[PDB]
């Protein structure tokens, strides 16, 4: 599995609506295998075309939360759904808060073809 | 002679051809779990004829599938033969509403095994819960562990479930967390525990809008159930007041609460002093989650003088979200150096930097140190720390497994902990590292760690 | 998504056809156990073709087949893929000598996914052993677990074995009970422990011919591995003179054994004090049995002083066959009404009389006493002590199974047994009742009482 | 299952020979299903013909351990198998003693036709 075939699976949703119901990350956090041996404690899911999501690796360059210049920045904001475990949760009860929002995001890129291959942060500009 | 076969497959489509393929298993199986694999009415038909041959059955869960109530009820009459065993029942996240209870309450007066039953993640209201309690008070109905949350309960259904758990004297677990029962509705259910002679193992009210108030009310379950090992009340705004009220309780030479969950409960510095005089006079306390409470770095002083001196035999502390600093690391630092119980500490989402965590890897890389489990995730961890871990990793060789999702780590940090966690002196099991960015050429070097060293798991 | 499947058959004769409906299962399985089902060579290429397409396999258990040297060289060929992940392997009792250890070690050599691996009832040999160990030298051994039982080997097998435990920093448990390794295989054994960096946390050398002498090699393995966790030495002649060589190392500050077995080592009344001194001093020490050695009742009076005593921390105590009598029973009372950890007391065949037994329902009844698990079997008990019995299942809440097997009971006082455990009000799970004569209408009673009431399992 | 049958699985090995080797009980005990839930603590199996075994229900009335009377001692001794559960046992790991003799039976007998249904003791008395 490539960082970017794990890229899709962890972070791309394309054909959900955004507005996602209070289960959507129980589920789908389950179904993407990021609650198997650990609970992972913090998940975003872009609701966009693969292609669209592709394509910021092409626009703004930004740095990336570990300090490495290969991140960038979605020109438009997306939308997506965060996951995020709550602070009763003990393995392997995996319990997550589900919340839509439209941001802008930033992912690293990598390779050849030059892909998203890690998801960095959201930004709320507007 | 003995055949005891289980199935569980969660997250999959399930084809008519592999469906045709398990049902001699479901005839078969002591445990059949399906869980989100698509079940629809149509389905619940044939597992309904399965289930009707198979006099092994034991356990049986299919959440998270949209049964609906006339799938719920296709299954139920499925174990309506003189054949059924079935001990453990869940229908979790099932579509099952106040509308399929009349056949749920029908169907528990008629399965005298049945000891296990989960109902979460299903709206059934007042009246479906009130429906159900009617089965539930047969002398027949021999249930002992109830799993309720977000079961758009209120106050209305306590006084039925009181009811209830004044009738069963082998009532052992009930869960009504994620739903607004409120001051009330608490109080009820307590009075019910209270009357009840169930020697009760397990109550879990998180998020149901307990009170200050409450605690007097959950005081007495604590003083009153020696036989109560975990409590629950994680989200609720119980406060130091709370706290003061509960400690007293907790107390009791009688209790023996194991596990106590008090995440997100409004305490500060102030109700931490209450629960540490708990914790140095109670060795029966081993787990104990103050995780999201402000509980600052003066939580975090008190907490470890009672964590250094005799008398607390905790062995997990879950602090995560606590808003400790820096500053709080050195008190850490010597209660890992010294205190031989504590097993597991879950630190993560609080700023102890690069200087705290450094100090943490002090006291872990004393000789004699006992910690087996670290969660450092989100702590603003960066490469720096790296090698400081990467030496307790080598000098300390208790800890079996350590967090550090969603830090500041890239390449460099990683390499380090490699160079630790590859040596065949290393023992360390499991490395957590979620939601941090590494190149394809890291990526390839920990295949290929996982590859050469597979006792380790490493986790994103 | 996740498929996890296991399939047990123990003691069961398989058709050409069940067996044709099996093999596909394992195909699937994480786990298989076929334990004493038949198992031949021809079967052997069918588990080996099987067992290379299952990429989930994790465990396989075919103990007590008699597979031979190619049978298991058959099995064994099944697991060498690159996507196999085979973590436990047990091959116990199948017919394996030193001619098919050189295919094994060869073998052991491939498999660094392999944690553990069981061997016991194999007449192995020295020679066959060497040539393993030769395998397990291979820095591609990743073994944690080894159990060596009555495998046939001498002390000529412990430097071998001592080579293998200073190779690997990651080993876990070493069983070599059932062997005639004696003083001299003794001691090279715990030097190549001493040596290892091995984190080690079971050893078993039961029936080994582990002398008094060898207890000063022990204790220095006791004083130096702080990850020992279980220690099995029963059935050797260790006497009061070796039980005072292990206890200054059980007393080492660093020190936390769990579990110490030690039934029939020639201990008296004097080398049980010396082991109630380490009891007080080590709250960590859980499991202890002195089972079938001569304490007497001054054996039973220092027990229960200890028990009696704040650093006493058993949970579980292995005290049958210890020529204990009804003199014993006043202490044991007392521990039964006040101690509060020991929740498993195994006090079977010792001559505890009616008299006895009435004395320790009086201390069980007391309110506030937590005892779960009470063996009485063949304590010379009879329909006297019933009353008694049937009054302490009511009175008390905690105890879960009672064992009254083998003692002189009839009618009159099963009968008033089953009146308590039929009540809603008795908690009892588990009732046991080997070799007890009763009649025809009490057949049908407790029959009926084991479908009307299936939370409570008797066993005969 | 009836008590006759009962007492059949429990202890009747009319088939193997008397000179049993020192694993026969572990595997016997585990087959003839005395093992599951709990180890049963002592055991006796007889190797001689169901009708010998049967026969003894109309030798001499002794009164059985518990104080019933339709107890019969054999007038023969007879091939048999005591198996005892060793000192360290602990359940599922049920390890047992063989001991072959020869010894006078006490068996239990009810029912019509009148039939073993308990296995009391054995005797030596010569």
């Amino acid at each position: 599995e490539s960082r970017a075939k794990k890229f899709q699976r962890q972070h791309m949703d394309s054909d959900s609506s955004p507005s996602s119901s209070s289960t959507y990350c129980n589920q789908m956090m389950r179904r993407r295998n990021m609650t198997q041996g650990r609970c992972k404690p913090v998940n975003t899911f872009v609701h966009e075309p693969l292609v669209d999501v592709q394509n910021v690796c092409f626009q703004e360059k930004v740095t990336c939360k570990n300090g490495q210049g290969n991140c960038y920045k979605s020109n438009s904001s997306m939308h997506i759904t965060d996951c995020r475990l709550t602070n009763g949760s003990r393995y392997p009860n995996c319990a997550y808060r589900t919340s839509p929002k439209e941001r802008h995001i930033i992912v690293a890129c990598e390779g050849s073809p030059y892909v998203p291959v890690h998801f960095d942060a959201s930004v709320e500009d507007s | 002679s003995l055949d005891i076969q289980s199935l569980d497959i969660q997250c999959e489509e399930l084809s008519d051809a592999r469906w045709a393929e398990l049902l001699p298993l479901l005839q078969q199986c002591q445990v059949v779990r399906l869980d989100d694999c698509g079940l629809t009415e149509a389905r619940c038909k044939d597992i309904s004829s399965a289930l009707r041959v198979n006099p092994a059955l034991a356990e049986l869960n299919l959440r998270s599938n949209e049964l609906g109530d006339v799938g719920v009820h296709c299954v139920l009459q499925g174990l309506q033969t003189p054949s059924c065993k079935i001990q453990k029942l869940s229908l979790q996240n099932c579509c099952l509403t106040g509308a399929g209870c009349g056949v749920l309450s029908s169907t528990l007066r008629t399965l005298p095994t049945l000891q296990e039953l989960h109902l979460s993640d299903n709206l059934l209201g007042d009246a479906g819960l009130q429906l159900l309690c009617e089965g539930l008070l047969d002398p027949q109905c021999r249930l002992e562990k109830l799993q309720l949350e977000y079961c758009s309960l209120s106050a209305a259904s306590c006084e039925p479930l009181a009811s209830v758990l004044r009738a069963k004297p082998d009532f052992k677990e009930l869960t009504v967390s994620n739903n607004d029962i409120n001051e009330a509705g608490v109080r009820v259910l307590c009075q019910g525990l209270k009357d009840s002679p169930c020697q009760l193992e397990a109550l879990k009210l998180e998020s149901c809008g307990v009170t200050s108030d409450n605690c007097r009310d959950l005081c007495g379950i604590v003083a009153s159930k020696a036989s109560l090992r975990e409590l629950a009340l994680g989200s609720n705004k119980l406060g130091d007041v709370g706290m003061a009220e509960l400690c007293p309780g907790l107390l009791h030479p009688s209790s023996r609460l194991r596990t106590l969950w008090i995440w997100e409960c409004g305490i500060t510095a102030k109700g931490c002093g209450d629960l540490c005089r708990v914790l140095r006079a109670k060795e029966s306390l081993k787990e104990l989650s103050l995780a999201g409470n402000e509980l600052g770095d003066e939580g975090a002083r008190l907490l470890c003088e009672t964590l250094l001196e005799p008398g607390c035999q905790l062995e997990s502390l879950w602090v995560k979200s606590c808003s400790f600093t820096a500053a709080c690391c050195s008190h850490f630092s010597s209660v890992l150096a010294q205190n031989r119980f504590l097993l597991e500490l879950q630190i993560s989402n609080n700023r102890l930097e690069d200087a705290g965590v450094r100090e943490l890897c002090q006291g872990l890389g004393q000789p004699g140190s006992v910690l087996r489990v670290l969660w450092l995730a989100d702590c603003d961890v960066s490469d720096s720390s790296c090698s400081s871990l990467a030496a307790t990793l080598l000098a300390n060789h208790s800890l079996r497994e350590l967090d550090l999702s969603n830090n500041c780590l890239g390449d460099a940090g990683i390499l380090q902990l490699v160079e630790s966690v590859r040596q065949p002196g290393c023992l360390l099991e499991q490395l957590v590292l979620y939601d941090i960015y590494w190149s394809e050429e890291m990526e390839d070097r920990l295949q290929a760690l996982e590859k050469d060293k597979p006792s380790l798991r490493v986790i994103s």
